C-alpha cells in the first residue's frame, strides 16, 4: 500500500 | 487535504 | 479505513 | 473534484 491520497481542488 | 486531481497528501 | 489500494470512501 | 479520497489499507 503506497498510493498518494488526498488532493488540492 | 481535500478533493481534486493533484496530490496534497502524498505517500509519507 | 485508511489510504489503501482499494476504496473505502468512494463518492457521495 | 469528485474521486475516492480515503481508501482501505
Amino acid at each position: 500500500c503506497g498510493t498518494p491520497i488526498s488532493f488540492y481542488c | 487535504g481535500g478533493a481534486g486531481h493533484v496530490p496534497e497528501y502524498f505517500v509519507r
